[PDB]
RNA sequence: GGAAUCCGGUUAAGAUUCCGGAACCUGGAUAUGGAUUCUUCACGGUAACGUAACUGAAUGUGGAGACGUCGGCGCGAGCCCUGGGAGGAGUUAUCUUUUCUUCUUAACAGCUUAUCACCCCGGAAUUGGUUUAUCCGGAGAUGGGGUCUUAUGGCUGGAAGAGGCCAGCACCUUUGCUGGCUCCGGUGCGCUUGUGACGGCCCGUGAAAAUCCACAGGAAGGAAUAGUUUUCAUGCCAGGUCGUACUGAUAACCGCAGCAGGUCUCCAAGGUGAACAGCCUCUAGUUGAUAGAAUAAUGUAGAUAAGGGAAGUCGGCAAAAUAGAUCCGUAACUUCGGGAUAAGGAUUGGCUCUAAGGGUCGGGUACGAUCAACUUAGAACUGGUACGGACAAGGGGAAUCUG
C-alpha cells in the first residue's frame, strides 16, 4: 500500500511515460520508466516478422554485431527464407520460359 | 514556470535585488527627501506580469 | 521429520533478585501447552526440564518460540512481574529474562 | 435456439430509425458481414476490411470490389462486355 | 558486473595493467542441506567492469590469494 | 517522434544532479589479443537457422520510428489475502499456539526461459485438431523431431559490504563498538497495470519526419616468407549551454482578497457490499473557519404527527410512499426489435447441518491417495414476525397535444 510518484516532469500518461513498480533494495516502491516495446523487423515481402533477427528499438541496431541482424542466407534480414524461396523458383522458371520464348519466334520467323 | 527560460530567470533576479528597504544611511545624507522605498514589490499584492 | 528442537530459556538473573522463582514457571508450561489445541496432551511429544537456572524444552510437536515468549509473557502478567522481567531472546532459540 | 423472428442482424439498432430503414441495412449489413469464396486459392476466407476492399486470408491477395458484395452486378457485366470486345480484336 | 568462472582467465585478467586493485568478500553460507561453509568472493576491479570470482572450496581459495599479483590492492573484505 | 543511470547515503532547505558503488550511450582517436587468409574476403546445419568476429563504395529496395476503439481470454509485475519459522511491541479478572509489525533486492550483464511463426519426416474420410468465442488441414492437418522472437520469468553477478529488525556493552563527548537474524512457502472470476493471441465495429480503416539497420549490387582494396580486417574482447580521451528551490490551491494561480467559485494529470490499503457508491478504519495529513453565556419571537437546515387523505393550490409545488437481491406473474399496443423492473405478489436474520459444482499424481503393450476453492440449492432449530434491520435504493397506471 505504498503509493508511487512519476521521476520526471511529464505528468500525463503518455507513451512515452510508463511506469512499472518495483522494489528496491531499500524496501520500498519506486516507479521505474520503461521504455516503448521494440517490434520485430517484418518481411520486405509478407509482411510477416521474420525470424533470427533481435528485436530492438531503431537506434539499438547500431551497437549490437552483425548477427543479430541477419541470418545466413541471400535476403537475410530483409526476406524471410519462403518469399526468398520463391524468388529462386520464380526467377529460374522466367528466365528458363524466356529461353523458349526466343526460339519460339525463331521458328515462326522461319516458317512465314 | 518551474522549468523556465532563461530570459525570464533573468528578470526575476533582477526584481529580488530591488525587494529590499532603502540603505538607512541614504535618509541621513544632504538635502535628502527620499524618505522610504517607494517601488517596494511584493508577490502577493502585485504581479510582476512577467 | 521427527527431527526435535530445543528452546531454552534462561531465568538466571532474577532469581539472584529474589522476584522469580523457575519451578512454578517450569510448572506453568506443562499445564498450559496447547498440543493438537488442548491442554494436557502434552505426553513425552514435548517434555519441559528446569535446570534450576535453566528452563529447557524439547520439543517434536508443533511449538514456537513465539509461543514460549507468549506463555511467558502470559506468566509474568499473572504473578505482576512486568515492568520488572522482559523476555528477550540472545541468539536463535536461546532466550533470557531481564531484570530492572 | 432463434433468438429474433426478422430483425436479424438489424436487431443492434432496437426499435429506431424506421423498419424501411433497418430492413435496407439488413440487406447490406448481411453481405458486408458475409465470408466469399477467394478466386485464388479457392477457399471460403474473403472478408470486406473497408468499403470496396475484400482481403483473403490465406494466400493474402487483397481484391477490389463493391462497398457492400466482392462483384457487383454492374461490374460483372462490365468484365463480360470487355471480355467480348477483346475477342473482337484478336478474331 | 559480470562473473568470470574460468579460475585461470581470472589470474589473466589481474595482470591486464588496468586492474590496480581488488577485494576478497567473504559469506557465510551453508552448503545446501546443513552445515554451514565458507564462500569467498574474488572482485576485481577492470577499468570498465567488475569480475567475479565465487570460490566454495575454502581449501582452493587458499591457494588463489598467493596466487594473486604482488602489486594489487587486495582488499580483505 | 527521440542515443544513454540505477541503488544506497547525505541537507536547515538540493538531488535520477552531490557522495560511495555499479552501468550504459555518443563522438573521437587508437594498441594488443582473438578471427580470416597458401581455396584469399569464416565455417556448421537437410532446413528453419547458429555464432566472439567473418571486407563491400556509388546506386536501389525494404524494415523500424509508425500508431484506432471496444469486448472477453491467457501470461507477467506490484498490491491484497494467508501458513510455518526467526525478532520486537500490545492484551492478559477470565480467554486467546493470540493482535500488530521486520523478513527487501535496482539499473546493467551472462546462462536459461513463449504464445505466435517457420523447418524436416510423414501423407489424413470412419474427417481430425482446437478456442471462452469455429476456425484450420493435400496450397500438406493430427503426430514425432527441431529453429527463432526474449515481452516476460528463473538462477548467478551487481550484493550484502547496502537497507531492515533486534540484542549486549559503553558515555558531560565528535558519539561509538560488537554480535545475531534478514528464511521457506500457498492461493485467486481478487485490484491496478503492462502484454500476447484474437474477436466486434466503420460510406470513420484511426499522423508525419528526423533517425537507425538490413538486403541487393560488386566499384574497389586486397596475403605466402606474409598481409587483410576494428559491426568480436579489452584498453584511452571528452561530452558544452539553459531549467532544476517551493506551492499547485477552502492561504503560494485567476477571480479588486488569505473569495464556499474556476483550474490539466499520475499513484491508490482493509471491511461491508455488484461496486472507484454510501458508512467505518490503517499509512500519510489536518484538528484550520472570532469566541463565551443563555435557549424568546421570527427565520435557515433537519424531523415527527392522532382521524381524514389533495377537501389546499393555477397546478399534488414541497414532502411522503416505492426501492437491493431471489422466485413467480406480466396487459393493450408494436416499426415484432420492444413495451418490461410493465402491472401485481411471495421470500430475505442468526446458528447447526445436507447436497452439487474442482486441481495434481502413478496404470503393461476398474478406482485411490492428496490439495485448494466461494457459488448455488435444501433441512432442522431459534427470536417481542424480526431480518436489503444503518447505509444505499423505481411510485405506478389510463389517455390527449407535440417533437
Amino acid at each position: 500500500a505504498q503509493r508511487v510518484t512519476f521521476r520526471r516532469r511529464n505528468p500525463y500518461n503518455t507513451r512515452s511515460n510508463k511506469i512499472k513498480v518495483v522494489k528496491t533494495p531499500g524496501g520500498i516502491l519506486r516507479a521505474q520508466h520503461v521504455k516503448k516495446l521494440a517490434t520485430r523487423p517484418k518481411c520486405g515481402d509478407c509482411g510477416s516478422a521474420l525470424q533470427g533477427i533481435s528485436t530492438l528499438r531503431p537506434r539499438q541496431y547500431a551497437t549490437v554485431s552483425k548477427t543479430h541482424k541477419t541470418v545466413s542466407r541471400a535476403y537475410g534480414g530483409s526476406r524471410c527464407a519462403n518469399c526468398v524461396k520463391e524468388r529462386i523458383i520464380r526467377a529460374f522458371l522466367i528466365e528458363e520460359q524466356k529461353i523458349v520464348k526466343k526460339v519460339v519466334k525463331e521458328q515462326t520467323e522461319a516458317a512465314k | 514556470a518551474a522549468q523556465k527560460s532563461f530570459r525570464i530567470k533573468q528578470k526575476m533576479a533582477k526584481a529580488k535585488k530591488q525587494n529590499r528597504p532603502l540603505p538607512q544611511w541614504i535618509r541621513l545624507r544632504t538635502n535628502n527627501t527620499i524618505r522610504y522605498n517607494a517601488k517596494r514589490r511584493n508577490w502577493r499584492r502585485t504581479k510582476m506580469n512577467i | 521429520q521427527k527431527i526435535a528442537k530445543t528452546f531454552t530459556v534462561d531465568v538466571s538473573s532474577p532469581t539472584e533478585n529474589g522476584v522469580f522463582d523457575p519451578a512454578s514457571y517450569a510448572k506453568y508450561l506443562i499445564d498450559h501447552i496447547k498440543v493438537e489445541g488442548a491442554v494436557g496432551n502434552l505426553g513425552n511429544a514435548v517434555t519441559v526440564t528446569e535446570d534450576g537456572t535453566v528452563v529447557t524444552v524439547v520439543s517434536t510437536a508443533k511449538f514456537s518460540g513465539k509461543y514460549l515468549k507468549y506463555l511467558t509473557k502470559k506468566y509474568l502478567k499473572k504473578n505482576q512481574l512486568r515492568d520488572w522481567i522482559r523476555f528477550v531472546s540472545t541468539k536463535t532459540n536461546e532466550y533470557r529474562l531481564a531484570f530492572y | 435456439a432463434k433468438r429474433t423472428k426478422k430483425v436479424g442482424i438489424t436487431g443492434k439498432y432496437g426499435v429506431r430509425y424506421g423498419s424501411s430503414l433497418r430492413r435496407q441495412v439488413k440487406k447490406l449489413e448481411i453481405q458486408q458481414h458475409a465470408r466469399y469464396d477467394c478466386s485464388f486459392c479457392g477457399k471460403k476466407t474473403v472478408k470486406r476490411g473497408a468499403a470496396g476492399i475484400w482481403t483473403c486470408s490465406c494466400c493474402k491477395k487483397t481484391v477490389a470490389g463493391g462497398a457492400y458484395t466482392v462483384s457487383t452486378a454492374a461490374a460483372a457485366t462490365v468484365r463480360s462486355t470487355i471480355r467480348r470486345l477483346r475477342e473482337m480484336v484478336e478474331a | 558486473a559480470r562473473e568470470i568462472t574460468d579460475i585461470k582467465q581470472f589470474l589473466e585478467l589481474t595482470r591486464r595493467a588496468d586492474v590496480k586493485t581488488a577485494t576478497v568478500k567473504i559469506n557465510k553460507k551453508l552448503n545446501k542441506a546443513g552445515k554451514p561453509f565458507r564462500q569467498t568472493k574474488f572482485k576485481v576491479r577492470g577499468s570498465s567492469s567488475l569480475y567475479t570470482l565465487v570460490i566454495n572450496d575454502a581449501g582452493k581459495a587458499k591457494k588463489l590469494i598467493q596466487s594473486l599479483p604482488p602489486t594489487l590492492k587486495v582488499n580483505r573484505l
